[PDB]
């Protein structure tokens, strides 16, 4: 039901990447603000903003001139990177309790706001009407507890996760700065949410488990495809060390594993040093290499490797904390499986708020 | 001697009540006055700081030794687990 | 290729912040003359000017992380960045213990559960860069001295 923009469910590299390294994954989902090389900015000295209130009426004009040339119902506008801007549409923030989720994420993925809404008992007004979010009403509380009579409760609801959001006004003295390699733009902001304890809708697998390895391959063979899709030259070729960038940590023993069958070494002649495609190969088409790997599959492995690395470097409990373990007793708990032990070391927030997902018999 | 409403039902309850708390704390827009007492470990199990002796050659002819004392037991932690590994790289 | 896009939150004083407000508001291109920032090459101080005024800058560490959040229609948003930094404007002192809103303050402190610097390994590299250099190593875990 979700849908993600183009460049989400095509795995783009900027925002989905191939490979992340130590000091890239201890600043997971914290990325530091860096120092251009080349560009307007990368010359030191003051820098003006420039106010977009002009361009973000004009994308908003502009994008209701394409709903309604295409028949006035609801399109789908996030088809390039470039739409994927803070420049224009309507943003709010969403800010999280936890330090670490067991999910997050990526850039340029979906996700929806559903006012959960248990109607009084018998006469009720109706929902109390909120800005965001369509509202549904739910006798089963999707939550862990059960929401009161006359109680509306907004949440996120991707395929990721599911989680309690609480809207909050900005305060008076903060304004977002997005800079890019040309300059600073400054947008004010008027909404902020809260976001609560995620329930996890989706397992993150293990370190050396069947899954993560499957993904890992799954994930080189669609570079891989995407790779051979983007060559220009007739019999499709592509470079082995453009794959050894992208993922330096794998052997060359694996990508030449997934290079064997639908491709072939030249090493003389006209294609030399290039690993052509084979002309019995039929490539996949754009469909079934979006079928192959899924972008919440994406983010269940960058929680994998990125609480591996906080674990590892942190030297049973919290082996416990991690997200495979934390996400398995969640949706084990939902299936009917077992019970979780709600006050434990589990516990996000390190007080009596918020619960613990590891199983109890 | 109840093994399955009792643990059901408690579960059940501690689940409502944790949530109803968590819902009033983090929707509360009343103000929060701005370290919070922790246990403090000791200088690791044994007490023990670590400290290392090293000897260089200095320019033109010279035989200095340097005696460089670690007190914090995240940096010893760290350097004698790869000492220990070196041990048994050979 | 695309490079993603980073985003920060500047927090000004008061009267300041209004005055900016309002020039954001307004639209004119009058306020990019007005509102400067300069940054340092410390990486973690500054300058932003407002109307010509100077104030100093801190760029500080936030202790959750939070997301921008675009949408068309208001029921599907997609995510564009991730935010974890502010220029508040007026190391353990680049980092900010509370959080932007109003029920998170503290946060750090009383609603995060115990959590290590990753620091310790650069210093583990500074270390053995030293013993390597080296020619004879004499180690011993100690008492009180």
């Amino acid at each position: 039901i979700i849908q993600h923009s183009i460049p989400a469910v095509e795995l783009r590299q900027p925002f989905f990447p191939t490979h992340m390294g130590p000091i890239k994954l201890r600043q997971f989902h914290r990325p530091p603000l860096k120092k251009y090389s080349f560009g307007a900015l990368s010359q030191p000295g003051p820098h003006s903003v420039q106010p977009l209130l002009k361009h973000i009426k004009k994308k908003a004009k502009m994008r209701e001139q394409e709903r309604q040339a295409s028949g006035g119902g609801e399109m789908f506008f996030m088809r390039t990177p470039q739409d994927l801007t803070g420049k224009d549409g309507d943003l709010i923030l969403a800010e999280y309790s936890e330090e670490n989720g067991p999910l997050m994420m990526q850039v340029g993925m979906a996700t929806k706001i559903k006012n959960y809404y248990k109607r009084k008992p018998g006469k009720d007004p109706g929902a109390p009407d909120c800005k965001y979010g369509e509202t549904v009403y739910c006798h089963t509380s999707p939550f862990l507890g059960s929401l009161h009579p006359g109680q509306l409760l907004q949440a996120f609801e991707n395929n990721l996760f599911r989680a309690p959001i609480y809207l909050h006004k900005m305060p008076e003295t903060d304004f977002l700065i997005i800079r890019t390699r040309q300059g600073y733009y400054i947008r004010e902001l008027v909404d902020i949410f809260v976001v609560g304890q995620q329930c996890p809708l989706f397992e993150v697998p293990g370190p050396n488990s069947k899954r993560a390895n499957t993904h890992i391959r799954d994930f080189l063979q669609v570079f891989i495809y995407r790779l051979f899709w983007k060559s220009k030259d007739r019999p499709r070729r592509i470079r082995m060390e453009d794959i050894k960038k992208a993922f330096p940590s794998h052997s060359e023993s694996s990508i030449r594993k997934r290079l064997k069958l639908c491709a072939d070494f030249k090493r003389t002649g006209m294609d030399s040093n290039w690993w052509v495609l084979k002309s019995d190969f039929r490539l996949p088409t754009e469909e079934e290499i979006r079928a192959m790997v899924s972008p919440e599959q994406c983010c269940a492995y960058y929680s994998m490797i990125a609480a591996e690395q906080r674990l590892k470097d942190a030297g049973d409990d919290e082996v416990r904390t991690a997200p495979w373990n934390t996400t398995r007793a969640f949706i084990a708990a939902m299936k009917g499986k077992c019970l979780l032990e709600v006050t434990g070391v589990a516990d996000p927030t390190g007080c009596g708020e918020g619960f613990s997902y590891v199983k109890i018999p | 001697r109840f093994s399955v409403a009792e643990h059901q039902e408690r579960y059940k309850e501690e689940c409502q009540r944790i949530f109803d708390l968590q819902n009033k704390v983090l929707s509360s827009t009343e103000v929060l006055s701005t370290t919070a007492s922790v246990t403090s470990l000791n200088s690791s199990a044994t007490g023990r700081c670590l400290k290392i002796y090293r000897t260089f050659r200095d320019e033109e002819g010279k035989e200095y030794v340097r005696c460089e004392t670690v007190r914090k037991p995240a940096v010893i932690d760290a350097y004698v687990r790869i000492r220990t590994t070196k041990d048994e790289e050979f | 290729p695309h490079e993603l896009e980073s985003q920060f939150i500047l927090r000004l004083p008061p009267e300041y912040a209004s005055t900016v407000r309002r020039a954001v508001q307004s639209g004119h291109v009058n306020l990019k003359d007005r509102l400067t920032i300069e940054l340092h090459p410390d990486g973690r101080h500054g300058i932003v000017r407002v109307d010509r005024v100077p104030l100093a800058s801190k760029l500080v560490d936030l202790p959750c992380v939070m997301e921008s959040l675009k949408t068309i229609d208001k029921k599907t948003f997609y995510k564009t960045a991730d935010i974890c930094q502010m220029l508040v404007s007026t190391e353990k002192k680049f980092i900010w213990n509370h959080g932007i809103t109003l029920p998170l303050k503290n946060v750090r402190k009383r609603r995060f559960r115990k959590t290590a610097k990753k620091d310790v390994e650069k210093e583990v590299k500074r270390l053995l860069s030293t013993d390597a250099e080296a020619v004879s190593t004499r180690w011993e875990i100690i008492a009180e001295d």
